[PDB]
């Protein structure tokens, strides 16, 4: 269900929509008992409108040109997405942040509702990887060996430190070369390929404009795949079996696909 | 007695919810359970 | 209880003593694989909650459902596994014994 | 050469002995997996029957 309050509407319009969309998120998590989803694009002009709505009712702003009621109105807004006893809503809301500053009073108030991040990197599409999602950028609260479990949290802690190690050795490499690294560290860059290539996902809504059949990968399927890949299970097989593949048991069927045909 | 349409709907979809949440479903919960010993294999002594 | 599950163990000091590394590397599995059902052994006591049934009773109209759970309870005892493989490593044991005092007999010529 | 190959010996001998202690061991951790698979299922019962509760 969409919503769309344009960017010509008056400031209490736009001020309302979220809670307008919110509205319908929440019938359908209250009256249904669902897991819905609420998407708010972007959230900084709701800020933005509430701005001009309080600066329209002659308040004194407060630090930063914004509302003094900043806050409370973000609270409240935010406040309604959680996860009650009947069904829950999980909000994936469009951050601006205003001339690069983290720090910003509207950035900065967003920060303290969010439980997670999803960063698009360019340099990731770039690669052909898609979605281009940075896997050292993201980041999310969850992480924990008591929600996720310990072999979820050890997995993923794995995959980051390997990608962290192939960052870092990303610049020597550009500097020097590959032929002088050691063999671990030519192990730890071949097996942080495979890995950052097996993050890359055909998606369904994009299968027409791509050819490629949709996978939807559950979790224990991509946490036996990423343990396969960081135990070194897979080292025979060739980078571009991980390409674009949703569970490992395509990738080694791709790698004998692409034998065969070698 | 005489209690409204949209209660009684709540209290039916709030029971539903329970019984699929508590497995309510596969076996009736109000009586004592029964339980089976999966039977073990240890690993192989020899070699 | 707790008493051969949680809080005993064979020791292994005089274990260490005799295997000649390479030889007998399996030590090495033997040490940690035991130590796996030392360490599910960490878990998994006889009673890991006793149930409060006077907080069920306070926190229920009628109490006679607690009571007669704590009654199927206190009627259902679980006894111990069985076990096959015991006839297994007497045999075992017994192979140990004989291939033992034939090679004292060899160390002994 | 021959004070050591006595002392090797006793060595073997010595692996012998520790032989049993490892028999011994084996029949001790199958004990100890029994016991611990049997207070696996005892916490199995009393799981179910507080969420019975």
């Amino acid at each position: 269900a969409l919503v769309y309050g344009q960017m010509n509407e008056p400031p209490g319009a736009r001020a309302r929509v979220a809670l307008t969309g919110l509205t319908v998120a929440e019938y359908f998590r209250d009256q249904e008992g669902q897991d819905v989803l609420l998407f708010i694009d972007n959230i900084f002009r709701f800020t933005q409108a509430g701005s001009e709505v309080s600066a329209l009712l002659g308040r004194i702003p407060s630090a930063v040109g914004y509302q003094p009621t900043l806050a409370t109105d973000m609270g409240t807004m935010q406040e309604r997405i959680t996860t009650t006893k009947k069904g829950s809503i999980t909000s994936v809301q469009a951050i601006y942040v205003p001339a690069d500053d983290l720090t910003d009073p509207a950035p900065a108030t967003t920060f303290a509702h969010l439980d997670a991040t999803t960063v698009l990197s360019r340099a990731i599409a770039e690669l052909g990887i898609y979605p281009a999602v940075d896997p050292l950028d993201s980041t999310s609260r969850i992480l924990d060996p008591n929600i996720i479990g310990e072999e979820h949290y050890n997995i993923a802690r794995g995959v980051q430190k390997i990608l962290q190690d192939y960052k870092s050795l990303q610049d020597i490499i550009a500097i020097l070369g590959m032929d002088e690294l050691s063999e671990e560290d030519k192990l730890i860059v071949s097996r942080a390929r495979k890995i950052q290539r097996f993050l890359s996902q055909p998606f369904q809504v994009a299968e027409v404009f791509t050819g490629h059949a949709g996978k939807l990968v559950p979790i224990k399927d991509t946490i036996k795949g990423f343990k396969m890949i960081l135990n070194g299970e897979l080292d025979h097989l060739p980078e571009v079996a991980f390409y674009m593949v949703g569970p490992i048991e395509e990738v080694v069927a791709k790698a004998e696909k692409i034998a065969e045909s070698q | 007695l005489e209690a409204s349409t949209e209660i009684q709907r709540e209290l039916d979809a709030e029971l539903d919810k329970l019984k699929k949440m508590y497995g309510g479903d596969t076996a009736d919960l109000s009586k004592f359970p029964s339980f089976h010993f999966e039977d073990p294999v240890v690993d192989p002594i020899n070699m | 209880a707790s008493k051969r599950i949680a809080r005993s163990s064979i020791d292994w000091a005089k274990m260490a003593e005799s295997v000649p590394e390479s030889q007998k590397a399996m030590y090495n599995q033997f040490k940690a694989k035991s130590d796996g059902y030392i360490r599910k052994a960490l878990s998994y006591p006889e009673q890991p909650s006793p149930i409060n049934w006077e907080h069920y009773r306070k926190s229920l109209t009628n109490p006679a459902m607690v009571d007669a759970f704590k009654k199927q309870y206190e009627a259902l005892k679980v006894p111990y596994p069985e076990d096959k493989v015991s006839s297994q490593i007497d045999a075992q044991e017994a192979e140990a014994k004989k291939e033992i005092t034939k090679f004292i007999q060899e160390s002994r010529g | 050469g021959f004070e050591e190959a006595i002392t090797l010996e006793e060595r073997a001998q010595k692996s012998a002995e520790a032989q049993i202690m490892l028999f011994q061991a084996k029949r001790e951790n199958v004990q100890f997996q029994l016991e611990a698979a049997y207070r696996a299922r005892l916490h199995h019962v009393n799981n179910e029957i507080k969420k019975r509760l």
